[PDB]
RNA sequence: CUUCGGCAGGAGAGGUA
C-alpha cells in the first residue's frame, strides 16, 4: 500500500484485517479465542498431548499470544463460523 | 504557606456560618459587586470555586464602627479648596454627598484647575458637576484594593479574571533558600512584612553588642540589655521551613522600628516570593505547547529554585489488657543489618538517612514473653534526614493523656530541587508546568554569549488580555541594565513629568510603580532608548525591546528579533513529588469489599457513572465486566486472578459481586420480600458455597506487606 | 423496577413495585451492569460471543 | 520613608499621600 | 575555480582569562557550524576539579548551626560553591582549614596539600566572634560536567560527612562572530572570530586544545571508511 | 504512544514482573521475588522493559463528556514522575498543561486487551462521532507554522523575473534539490514565486488532462510548475498519489484536506500523515517570527476626533433630557446607541491602520486563535459594559488595555467577570442533570437487524427554486440530508433515474441530484422503522465516526445523548470569551 | 578520560545512489554537534565539475526560440544543467555539440575532448524536427559547492554567451535526524541517522569518507596549540 | 508439612483542573 512500514501496536494494519471479518466486534473474539488456544498449548506442552495446535506462524523471541493470533489471521491460516 | 497567606487569612470577611447563608441557598445577587463596596471590600480578591462571592477581604484604609459598620476615610473640600481634615464616613452618610476623585488637578493651593470634576452620586452613577458643590475627595488611589492586590505592578493593564488569579496565586508560593527582592515592584512589600510579624523588629534604640546565628544582644541607652532569639529550621503548619537570619553587624546602631532579623520570604525587610529570570518570548519546537514552560539547567546547578520541606512522625505506647507495651531494640528474631542506626533506647540517631520501609521507633505489644512487633516505619515514597527527636515520659513528670506511657516525635527534612511537572507562576495570571529542562549549551543566547533562563509562548498572551507582563519585562530590562537620559540641551518633552533622581540609574537598580499611578507608556518608550552598554561598548536590546538571538543546536541566527527582558517568577506549592500514585492491590473496606479511597492509604481510582457510559458507547463488554467484578468486588475471583497471573495461566471467569448481596440484605431488612428466581421458579439460595480456599501460595495478595 | 429505582424516587417506586408484585426480566444495560453480566450490546450479543475458530486443513497439515 | 532603615526604592508616582496606611 | 588556500588559526590575547581566535579563510556557509561545534564542545566536555564533600567538627547534618559563627551550615555550603581549585592527581585529596578568634574566614586559610592549588585567595566563607572555632576538612576530586550529590549510604560512610554537589567545568563564557565577503565574481569566503573566557583554573588556550582533541577523536569514525 | 514513569509502571506490573523474575532464576520462590520487587533491587529494571512491551493501557480525564474521553495507548518508560501526552490528542480530552492530571488503568485478560487494542486505540479514532469533523488535526502553533510556510510575498529574494534582452529567465530551477541548495546559500527565499521542474508530484486535474491526458504515471513524468518552495515542501508531506494543492494553508483548507484523506484513504495513511504535518508545523512555527512587544500594539490614528464627535452628539441628548422632553429610559436608549455606533467606528479604523504582517493580526487571521473583538479591546476601545442585572450602563469605557483603565472605569468593569466565573461553578448542574436524564430515557435503542424492508420515510428539503431561475442550496444540508439512506427512486422529468433506492447520499450523489433538477427526496429515518426491539442498520444509516454503515450491536442511544449533552456543558463553561452580541447558552 | 561506550557506524543501502548511515551510542548532546557539521561538510566541500556557460548559434537578441528545435531556450538550459561531467584538467575546457537532420539529440553525441568524461550518455537534450541544426559550445570548469550565475565580466566581449548556474558538488540531498537510545538505565543517549543521496559519479560511502578527512584537518588546528592538554578518548575498534 | 498471633466509620474547613 501507500504507507511506510508499521511499528508496534499498529502492525498488522487494521484496514487489511477488517476485510476478513464482517464487523469490528468479530475480530476481537476471533483473536481472543485464538490467543486462549495458543496459551493452552504453551502451558500444556510437557504433559498429555491436547488437540489444540499452534502457533502456525513462526514465533518471535518473546511474543505474546495475541500478536501471534493477529499475524495468523492476517496470513489467512484460520477459519471461523460466526454464530 | 508564607507571610502573605497568614496576613491574608485574617482581614477576611466570611458570609457563611451559624446565622448566615448556605452554599446552595445563596443565589446570584449576594455574590456580586455592589456600588457600596467602594473603599470597604475589594472587588477582585475572592475564591473561584463554589465559594465565589461569599468570601472577601477588607480594604487597606477601612476600619470598623463601634456598631459594626465599615468606614473609609475622605478628605474634605470646602469652598473649592481641598483641606487636610480627614472624615470617616459610612455608606449611609456617603450616599448623601458628592465625592470627587483622587486624580483631580489641584493647583498646588487647594483649588481645582478645571471647573467641571468627576464625582460619585447617590445611586452609584458618575456625572460631571461644577466645582461648587463638591464636598469630599478620595484620600488616594489604591484605596479600593486589598493588600494582596496592591502588590501587582501594572494592574490597570490586566483584565479582572487574570488579576484575580494572580492575587490568589501569590499566596501559594513556597519559601526559597535565598529569596532575593524584585527588581520592579510596588511600594507595598515593605509594610506588608513588618505587619505580618515574621521579621524581628528592634523595640528600643541602642548599640548592638554581639551578633551570632542564634541570638542578637542590643545594649540600650540606659544600660539595660535585651537579647533576641532566632527560630532555626522550624516546621510550619503546611510543612514548609521558617528561618530567621540576622542582618546587622557587631557595631551598628539601631533605632526603634528598624528590622534586625529576616524571615522566610523576606529580603532586607521587604517581601520577596520569587526570583528574577531572563525571559525570551517565542515558540520553541513544541516544548512550550499549551502553557508549558522550558527551563535552563543553570537553575538546577546553582540551586536557584530550591526549598526545604520538613515532616513530623509520632508514636505512642499504650496500656494493653495483656500487658503494657515498651520501646526497645529487641525486635523478635530479625536481622542485625536493619538495626544499625538505632541507639540504646531504641530510637534512630540524628544525622541518619532514612528510606521507605525503615524502622524509626521499635515497639512490641503483648499478643494473644508475649512479644509481637509494631514499629514506626517510614511511609511509602518518603525519604530524608532525621533532624530532631522529642520524648515525653510519664515517670518524668509529664502531663500525658490517659493510658499512655511514652510519646516520641521524629522530624525528617529534605531539600527539593526543581524538576518536570512542578508549577510556576508570575504575578499577572501566568501559570504553567515545567515541560523540559534544557542544557545550557543548547539554549538561545545573546550576541555576547548569555543564555536565557526561561522561554514563554506568544500564543497565550493576546487572547487572555494580560499585557502587564510585557510592560514589566521591558521595565525590568531597563532597571537591570541601567540608564541615563541625555539632557545636554534642556529636558526631552517625554521626561517633563519624571521626578528627579529618575533621570540617571545604575545597574541592578530597584524601582517602584504604584498600583494606579505609575510609569506611562511614553516614559517606558523613552527609557528603552537611553540604556547603558554592557562590559563592552554594545547595545543588545534596541529601542523596541527586541534582541537578535542565536540558535544553540544548529548555530544559525534567528531571522527576526525577539523580545527579551527580566521577569519575576514564583514557585508554587503544587509539586509532582506529592501527586504521583499507583496501586496493584491493597487494603479493602469492611461493609463493601471495594478498595479503599485516598493516597494516604493505598486506594483505588473511582470508575464513576460517566466512564461506564463511555465504555458502553464504545461497545467494550468484557473490559467493563472485568473492571466492575474482578477488580472491585468479586472476593473469590481476586485471589484466583492473582494466582493465574503469577503462574502464567488463563484468567478465570468472574463470579458475583458483594454490593448486590448487601443490597438484597438491606431490602429484606426493610420488610420487603426479594428473591432471585430460575427458569422454573425455585428461588436460588444465594448462599456462599463450601470452598477449598486453601492458600497454596502464602504471600499476602496485597492487603498487607511482607516480613521474614 | 431496578432501573427505575436506581434512577430517581427510590421510595415511591419500591412501594409501588412491592404493592403490585412486579417482576424483573433482567434484559437491560443497567440491570446487567448492576448484577454482573455482559451488557447485551457490542461484543456481548449472542451472534459474536458464540463463535468457533479452528485452523484450516492446509495450515494444520503444513505445520 | 517613615521606616528607620528601609532600602532606597525610587518611585514613579506623581501624586502625594496625605494619609498613612 | 578551486581555491588552494587552507585556513590558519591565530590568537589575539586581550586579558588573562580572555582570548580571541581568527580562523580564515572558510568556505561560504561554514562559519556558524564550526563556531557552534566549538561552543558546544567547550561548554560541556572539559575536565576539571571540584570539592565533593566536607566534614565539620560538631556538626552531623546541614540543617544546624555552629557556636560563634554568624552563618549556618547551609550558607557555608552556598559560599563554598565558588572555590576555584586545581588538582594534578587521580584520587581524593584532603585539605584542612583551622581558624579561630575575632576575624573573617577567607579562602586563603585552607592549607593546600601536595599537588592542589587554590586560586581564589580572597573569597568569604564565614565570620567569627570571640568564642567561635571552625574546623573543616574538604575532599577535592577530578571529573567532567555536573554530578549531583552522592548519598552516604551509597559509599558506606559515617554520619558527619555532608556530600556537596560538584561542578567541574572550568569555562565561563563563549561566543562567536562571523563576517562574510559576499561580492560578485563568486569569489567569497568567511572568517570566524571565537572568544573564550575561563575561570583561572586553565588558560583560554589549553581549553581549545582539549576541545580540538575531543573533536579530532569523534570525527574520525568516518575517515575509516576508506 | 504515551510516556509512563518507571515507578508507576513497576507498581502496576507487579505480578508479571514477579513471574518473569522467578522464571529467569533471579529468585527462588514467589515470596522472595515479592520482597525483591518491594525493596526495588537493581535487577528489577532489566525485566520491566520486556514485560511492558505491546501491552496497552487506558488513559482517562475528568469530566468524561463524550466517548473519546478514554483512549488506549502503548506505554514507554521515561525518567521523571509525569506522564507525557501527544499534542494531537489534547482536543478530545480537552487537556492543557497548567496543572491537569489523568488516570491510568491496566487491562488484564485477553478479551480486554483485544478490545483496548482494536476498539479503543487512539490511532483509530480521529473523527468526531457527532458530526464527522476531524479532531486530531493541527492547531495553535502548527497552524501558524503551516500558514507561514505556504505564503507568497511579492518582491521577495530571488523571485522569477520574466525579462528579456540579456538575461533569459532569471529564476527558473531544475529540481527541488537545486532550489534547496540555492536557499541555503542565501540567494532564494522559501516564499518567492519561482518555476520548478517537478517529477514525483501529481499535477492538478487541468494540467494533467492538458499534458498527459490518458494517464499521468508520475514516478518519472516531468512537468513545469510556477509556485514557491514552501508549497513544494508542504506537498511532499501528503500521500504519493495526491494532486498538487498550491494554496495558502488557512485552517479550513487543512480541515478540507484531512476530510478528503479520511474519506478516500485507509486510516493508517491518515494517522501517518498527521504526524508529518505536526512535525513540519512545529519546525516552522519557531522561524515564523511571532512575538509580542509594546511597539507591535498600534493605536488607532484618529480616535480623539471620533470620540469628541460622539461626545458632542451625546451632550445634545443630555441637555434635552435635563430641560425636559426625554423620559429617562429614552435617554438611556439614545446613549446606548450613540456608543454602539462609536465602538463600530473605532472598530473599522483599527482594521484599516493595522498592516497585514503584524504578529497580532497574523495570529488571528490565520485561524489559529482569538477573535477581532479581543484585538479591538486590547488596542482600540472596550465599549459598553453590563450591570449586575443585565442592562447596559450608559457610561462607556473609552480607554483600551494598552493605555490603561482609570479607577472608576476599572471598578465598573468587575461586574462582567463575576458573571462568567459564577456560571462555571453554578450552571453546570443544569447541563449535567439534562445529560443524565437524556442518557436514562434512551438506553434500549440498539441496532438489532440489517433491513426491516419498509416503505415509509420522511421528506427532506434539498434546496429550493428561485424566481430568477436558479437553484439556491439549502443553508443547512450537511445536518439534514447527508449520510442518509434513500427511500424512493429520484426520477427526473418522468425519465432517467439519477439515484436508485438504497444509495447513501454523499457528495457526488447530492451534486448529481442538484444538477439534474430534483428538489425534494424522501429518505429512511429512525422514526418510521418497523423493527420491534431497537432499530435496524439501514434506517439509521451511516456511522459518523466510521464512515460506513452502522454495525449490528451498536448502542446508538448513548451516542445520541452524549452528542446532545456535551456541547451545552462545554459552552456553559466557556462563557467569558463569547463575544457578546445577543445571548448565550 | 574515557567515553565508557565506544560509538560505531553502520550502513543500510536503500538503492544504488541513496544510503542511510547510523552512528550510535553518542554521549548526551553529541548528536547535534556532528549532524550539521557533516551535512554542511558534505554539501559544500567535495570538488567536482559542471557546465558554466553555453553558446547557441543563431540566438543573440531575443532569447526565446531556436530555429529548428521544438523546445525553448529555457528547456535547453535546464537539460544541459543536469549533465554529470567529470574533469581532470585545471583550465576551462571547451566541448561541442553538433547534430543535423530530424533526430533526438542525446548526451552521447558531445565528443568530449581528452580530459572530460560524460557519465550519463543517454540523457535527452532536444528533438529536432524541421531539418535544423544545433551547434552548442560548452565550457566545463571545476569547483566545489553551488555557485549562482556569474554576471558577464567581459560584458561587451560576449556576443551570445548565456551564463548558467553551476552545481559542482557530487552530492544532491542530505538530511539528518537525532533520536534517543538507551544504555544501562540511562535513557539519555543519542542516535544520529544520516541520509545521503548522490549523483552517478561517486558513491554514497566515498562521501562519508571524503568529508570526514576535511574535518579532521580543520579540528586539528586547535590541537596543535597544546598537544599534551588532555581530552576524551575512545580507543581502538 | 509452620502452632498461635496481628486492620480501615462519620462531621466540618480550606484548596486544584
Ligand atoms: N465539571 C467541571 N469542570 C471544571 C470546573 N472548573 C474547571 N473545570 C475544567 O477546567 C477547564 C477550564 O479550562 P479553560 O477555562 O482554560 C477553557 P479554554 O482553554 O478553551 O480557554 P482559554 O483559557 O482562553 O485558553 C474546564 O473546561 C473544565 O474541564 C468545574 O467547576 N466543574
Ligand atoms: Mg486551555
Ligand atoms: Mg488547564
Ligand atoms: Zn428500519
Amino acid at each position: 500500500g501507500g504507507y511506510d512500514t508499521p511499528l508496534g501496536i499498529t502492525n498488522p494494519p487494521i484496514d487489511e484485517l477488517l476485510d476478513r471479518v464482517s464487523s469490528k466486534y468479530a475480530l476481537v473474539i476471533y483473536a481472543a479465542k485464538r490467543a486462549r488456544q495458543i496459551n493452552d498449548y504453551y502451558n500444556q506442552l510437557g504433559e498429555g498431548i491436547l488437540e489444540y495446535v499452534g502457533p502456525l506462524v513462526e514465533p518471535g523471541l518473546q511474543e505474546k499470544p495475541l500478536s501471534i493470533a493477529l499475524r495468523e489471521i492476517h496470513a489467512d491460516l484460520l477459519e471461523h463460523t460466526e454464530g | 504557606n508564607n507571610p502573605l497567606s497568614g496576613l491574608t487569612h485574617k482581614r477576611r470577611l466570611s458570609a457563611l456560618g451559624p446565622g448566615g447563608l448556605s452554599r446552595e441557598r445563596a443565589g446570584l445577587e449576594v455574590r456580586d459587586v455592589h456600588p457600596s463596596h467602594y473603599g470597604r471590600m475589594c472587588p477582585i480578591e475572592t475564591p473561584e470555586g463554589p465559594n465565589i462571592g461569599l468570601i472577601g477581604s477588607l480594604s487597606v484604609y477601612a476600619r470598623v464602627n463601634p456598631f459594626g459598620f465599615i468606614e473609609t476615610p475622605y478628605r474634605k473640600v470646602v469652598d473649592g479648596v481641598v483641606s487636610d481634615e480627614i472624615v470617616y464616613l459610612t455608606a449611609d452618610e456617603e450616599d448623601r454627598h458628592v465625592v470627587a476623585q483622587a486624580n483631580s488637578p489641584i493647583d498646588a493651593d487647594g483649588r481645582f484647575v478645571e471647573p467641571r470634576v468627576l464625582v460619585r452620586r447617590k445611586a452609584g452613577e458618575v456625572e460631571y458637576v461644577p466645582s461648587s458643590e463638591v464636598d469630599y475627595m478620595d484620600v488616594s488611589p489604591r484605596q479600593m484594593v486589598s493588600v494582596a492586590t496592591a502588590m501587582i505592578p501594572f494592574l490597570e493593564h490586566d483584565d479582572a479574571n487574570r488579576a484575580l488569579m494572580g492575587a490568589n496565586m501569590q499566596r501559594q508560593a513556597v519559601p526559597l533558600v535565598r529569596s532575593e527582592a524584585p527588581l520592579v515592584g510596588t511600594g507595598m512589600e515593605l509594610r506588608a512584612a513588618i505587619d505580618a510579624g515574621d521579621v524581628v523588629v528592634a523595640e528600643e534604640s541602642g548599640v548592638i553588642e554581639e551578633v551570632s546565628a542564634d541570638y542578637i544582644t542590643v545594649m540600650h541607652d540606659n544600660g539595660t540589655r535585651r537579647t533576641y532569639r532566632m527560630r532555626k529550621f522550624a516546621r510550619s503548619n503546611h510543612g514548609t521551613c521558617a528561618n530567621q537570619c540576622p542582618i546587622v553587624d557587631a557595631g551598628d546602631r539601631v533605632e526603634a522600628g528598624q528590622v534586625i532579623a529576616d524571615g522566610p520570604c523576606t529580603d532586607d525587610g521587604e517581601m520577596a516570593l520569587g526570583k528574577n529570570l531572563l525571559v525570551a518570548i517565542m515558540p520553541w519546537e513544541g516544548h512550550n505547547y499549551e502553557d508549558a514552560i522550558i527551563l535552563s539547567n543553570r537553575l538546577v546547578e546553582e540551586d536557584v529554585l530550591t526549598s526545604i520541606h520538613i515532616e513530623e512522625h509520632e508514636i505512642d505506647a499504650r496500656d494493653t489488657k495483656l500487658g503494657a507495651e515498651e520501646i526497645t531494640r529487641d525486635i523478635p528474631n530479625i536481622s542485625d543489618e536493619v538495626l544499625a542506626d538505632l541507639d540504646e533506647r531504641g530510637i534512630v540517631r540524628i544525622g541518619a538517612e532514612v528510606r521507605d520501609g525503615d524502622i524509626l521507633v521499635g515497639k512490641v505489644t503483648p499478643k494473644g514473653r508475649e512479644v509481637r512487633d509494631t514499629s514506626l516505619k517510614v511511609p511509602h515514597g518518603e525519604s530524608g534526614k532525621v533532624i530532631g527527636i522529642r520524648v515525653f515520659s510519664r515517670e518524668d513528670e509529664d502531663e500525658l493523656p490517659a493510658g499512655v506511657n511514652e510519646l516520641v516525635r521524629v522530624y525528617v527534612a529534605q531539600k527539593r530541587k526543581i524538576s518536570d511537572g512542578d508549577k510556576l507562576a508570575g504575578r499577572h495570571g501566568n501559570k504553567g508546568v515545567i515541560g523540559k529542562i534544557l542544557p545550557v549549551e543548547d539554549m538561545p543566547f545573546l550576541a555576547d554569549g548569555t543564555p536565557v533562563d526561561i522561554i514563554l509562548n506568544t500564543h497565550g498572551v493576546p487572547r487572555r488580555m494580560n499585557i502587564g507582563q510585557i510592560l514589566e519585562t521591558h521595565l525590568g530590562w531597563c532597571a537591570h541594565s541601567g540608564w541615563k537620559v541625555d539632557a545636554a540641551k534642556g529636558v526631552p518633552d517625554w521626561a517633563a513629568r519624571l521626578p528627579d533622581e529618575l533621570l540617571e540609574a545604575q545597574p541592578n537598580a530597584i524601582v517602584s510603580t504604584p498600583v494606579f499611578d505609575g510609569a506611562q507608556e511614553a516614559e517606558l518608550q523613552g527609557l528603552l532608548s537611553c540604556t547603558l552598554p554592557n562590559r563592552d561598548g554594545d547595545v543588545l536590546v534596541d529601542a523596541d525591546g527586541k534582541a537578535m538571538l542565536f540558535d544553540g543546536r544548529s548555530g544559525e541566527p534567528f531571522p527576526y528579533p525577539v523580545t527579551v527582558g527580566y521577569m519575576y517568577i514564583m514557585k508554587l506549592h503544587h509539586l509532582v513529588d506529592d501527586k504521583i500514585h499507583a496501586r496493584s492491590t491493597g487494603p479493602y473496606s469492611m461493609i463493601t469489599q471495594q478498595p479503599l479511597g485516598g493516597k494516604a492509604q493505598f486506594g483505588g481510582q473511582r470508575f464513576g457513572e460517566m466512564e461506564c457510559w463511555a465504555m458502553q458507547a464504545y461497545g467494550a463488554a468484557y473490559t467493563l465486566q472485568e473492571l466492575l467484578t474482578i477488580k472491585s468486588d468479586d472476593t473469590v475471583g481476586r485471589v484466583k486472578v492473582y494466582e493465574a497471573i503469577v503462574k502464567g495461566e488463563n484468567i478465570p471467569e468472574p463470579g458475583i459481586p458483594e454490593s448486590f448481596k448487601v443490597l438484597l440484605k438491606e431490602l429484606q431488612s426493610l420488610c420487603l420480600n426479594v428473591e432471585v428466581l430460575s427458569s422454573d421458579g425455585a428461588a436460588i439460595e444465594l448462599r456462599e458455597g463450601e470452598d477449598e480456599d486453601l492458600e497454596r501460595a502464602a504471600a499476602n495478595l496485597g492487603i498487607n506487606l511482607s516480613r521474614n | 423496577w431496578l432501573s427505575a429505582a436506581s434512577f430517581q424516587e427510590t421510595t415511591r417506586v419500591l412501594t409501588d413495585a412491592a404493592i403490585n408484585c412486579r417482576s424483573d426480566k433482567l434484559n437491560g444495560l443497567k440491570e446487567n451492569v448492576i448484577i454482573g453480566k455482559l451488557i447485551p450490546a457490542g461484543t456481548g450479543i449472542n451472534r459474536y460471543r458464540n463463535i468457533a475458530v479452528q485452523p484450516t486443513e492446509e495450515a494444520r497439515a503444513a505445520a | 520613608n517613615s521606616v528607620p532603615g528601609a532600602p532606597n526604592r525610587v518611585s514613579f508616582a506623581k501624586l502625594r499621600e496625605p494619609l498613612e496606611v | 575555480m578551486l581555491i588552494s588556500q587552507r585556513p590558519t588559526l591565530s590568537e589575539d590575547v586581550l586579558t588573562d582569562n580572555r582570548s580571541q581566535f581568527v580562523i580564515e579563510p572558510l568556505e561560504p556557509g561554514f562559519g556558524y557550524t564550526l563556531g557552534n561545534s566549538l561552543r558546544r564542545t567547550l561548554l560541556s566536555s572539559i575536565p576539571g576539579a571540584a570539592v565533593t564533600s566536607i566534614r565539620i567538627d560538631g556538626v552531623l547534618h546541614e540543617f544546624t548551626t555552629v557556636p560563634g559563627v554568624k552563618e549556618d551550615v547551609t550558607e557555608i555550603i552556598l559560599n563554598l560553591k565558588s572555590l576555584v581549585v586545581s588538582s594534578e592527581e587521580d584520587e581524593p585529596v584532603t585539605m584542612y582549614l583551622r581558624k579561630q578568634g575575632p576575624g573573617e574566614v577567607t579562602a586563603g586559610d585552607i592549607v593546600p596539600p601536595a599537588g592542589v592549588t587554590v586560586h581564589n585567595p580572597g573569597m568569604h566563607i564565614a565570620t567569627l566572634n570571640d568564642k567561635g572555632k571552625l574546623e573543616v576538612e574538604l575532599v577535592v576530586e577530578r571529573g567532567r560536567g555536573y554530578v549531583p550529590a552522592v548519598q552516604n549510604r551509597a559509599s558506606g560512610a559515617e554520619i558527619g560527612r555532608i556530600p556537596v554537589d560538584s561542578i567541574y567545568s572550568p569555562v565561563l563564557k563563549v561566543t562567536y562572530k562571523v563576517d562574510a565577503t559576499r561580492v560578485e565574481q563568486r569569489t567569497d569566503f568567511d572568517k570566524l572570530i571565537l572568544d573564550v573566557e575561563t575561570k583561572n583554573s586553565i588558560s583560554p588556550r589549553d581549553a581549545l586544545a582539549s576541545a580540538g582533541k575531543t573533536l579530532v577523536e569523534l570525527f574520525g569514525l568516518a575517515r575509516e571508511l576508506n | 504512544q504515551c510516556g509512563l514513569p518507571k515507578l508507576m509502571a513497576l507498581e502496576l506490573f507487579k505480578p508479571f514482573v514477579m513471574k518473569r523474575l522467578v522464571d529467569l532464576n533471579h529468585a527462588q520462590n514467589i515470596k522472595s521475588a515479592k520482597r525483591m520487587v518491594e525493596r526495588q533491587r537493581p535487577q528489577v529494571w532489566d525485566v520491566l522493559e520486556e514485560v511492558i512491551a505491546e501491552h496497552p493501557v487506558l488513559l482517562n480525564r475528568a469530566p468524561t463528556l463524550h466517548r473519546l474521553g478514554i483512549q488506549a495507548f502503548e506505554p514507554m518508560l521515561v525518567e521523571g514522575k509525569a506522564i507525557q501526552l501527544h499534542p494531537l490528542v489534547c482536543e478530545a480530552f480537552n487537556a492543557d498543561f497548567d496543572g491537569d492530571q489523568m488516570a491510568v488503568h491496566l487491562p488484564l485478560s485477553a478479551e480486554a486487551q483485544a478490545e483496548a487494542r482494536i476498539l479503543m486505540l487512539s490511532s483509530n479514532n480521529i473523527l468526531s462521532p457527532a458530526s464527522g469533523r476531524p479532531l486530531a488535526m493541527p492547531r495553535l502553533d502548527m497552524v501558524t507554522g503551516l500558514y507561514y510556510l505556504t505564503t507568497e510575498v511579492p518582491g521577495d529574494t530571488g523571485e522569477y523575473q520574466p525579462a528579456s534582452g540579456d538575461h533569459p529567465e532569471t529564476g527558473v530551477y531544475s529540481s527541488p534539490a537545486e532550489a534547496i541548495m540555492a536557499a541555503d546559500r542565501g540567494v532564494l527565499s522559501v516564499r518567492a514565486k519561482i518555476k520548478v521542474r517537478l517529477t514525483q508530484l501529481r499535477p492538478p486535474v487541468e494540467i494533467e488532462a492538458e499534458l498527459f491526458g490518458h494517464s499521468g504515471w508520475q514516478p518519472g513524468d516531468a512537468w513545469m510548475a510556477e509556485t514557491t518552495l514552501g508549497r513544494v515542501m508542504f506537498n511532499e508531506l501528503l500521500p504519493l498519489g495526491y494532486p498538487f494543492v498550491n494554496k495558502q494553508m488557512h485552517k479550513k483548507v487543512q480541515a478540507a484536506i484531512i476530510n478528503d484523506l479520511a474519506e478516500r484513504y485507509p486510516m493508517i495513511v491518515v494517522a501517518q500523515t498527521v504526524d508529518k504535518l505536526k512535525d513540519a508545523g512545529f519546525y516552522w512555527a519557531t522561524r515564523s517570527g511571532v512575538t509580542v512587544s509594546m511597539a507591535d500594539v498600534l493605536v488607532p490614528p484618529r480616535k480623539k476626533e471620533i470620540l469628541d464627535h460622539y461626545e458632542e452628539r451625546a451632550d445634545k441628548v443630555e441637555k434635552q433630557f435635563q430641560r425636559g422632553a426625554l423620559n429617562h429610559d429614552e435617554r438611556n436608549e439614545a446613549l446606548v446607541e450613540i456608543w454602539k455606533e462609536a465602538t463600530d467606528e473605532v472598530g473599522q479604523a483599527l482594521r484599516e491602520h493595522y498592516p497585514d504582517d503584524n504578529p497580532i493580526i497574523t495570529i488571528v487571521d490565520s485561524g489559529a486563535t482569538g477573535n477581532f473583538t479581543q484585538t479591538r479591546t486590547l488596542a482600540g476601545m472596550k465599549g459598553l459594559v453590563t450591570n449586575p442585572k443585565g442592562e447596559f450602563i450608559p457610561r462607556p469605557v473609552k480607554s483600551s488595555f494598552r493605555e490603561g483603565l482609570t479607577v472608576l472605569e476599572y471598578f465598573i468593569n468587575t461586574h462582567g467577570a463575576r458573571k462568567g466565573l459564577a456560571d462555571t461553578a453554578l450552571r453546570t448542574a443544569d447541563s449535567g442533570y439534562l445529560t443524565r436524564r437524556l442518557v436514562d430515557v434512551s438506553q434500549d435503542v440498539i441496532v438489532r437487524e440489517h433491513d426491516c424492508q419498509t416503505e415509509r420515510g420522511i421528506v427532506v428539503e434539498l434546496a429550493e427554486r428561485a424566481p430568477d431561475g436558479t437553484l439556491i442550496r439549502d443553508p443547512y444540508i450537511e445536518t439534514s440530508a447527508y449520510a442518509r439512506t434513500l427511500g424512493t427512486d429520484a426520477v427526473d422529468e418522468a425519465g432517467n433515474v439519477i439515484v436508485e433506492r438504497g444509495q447513501d447520499l454523499g457528495d457526488p450523489e447530492i451534486d448529481a441530484l442538484l444538477a439534474a433538477g430534483i428538489t425534494q427526496v424522501k429518505v429512511r429515518s429512525v422514526l418510521t422503522c418497523a423493527t420491534s426491539t431497537g432499530v435496524c442498520a439501514t434506517c439509521y444509516g451511516r456511522s459518523m465516526a466510521t464512515g460506513k454503515l452502522v454495525d449490528i450491536g451498536e448502542a446508538v442511544g448513548i451516542v445520541a445523548a452524549q452528542s446532545i449533552g456535551e456541547p451545552g456543558t462545554q459552552l456553559t463553561m466557556r462563557t467569558f470569551h463569547q463575544g457578546g452580541v445577543g445571548e448565550d447558552i
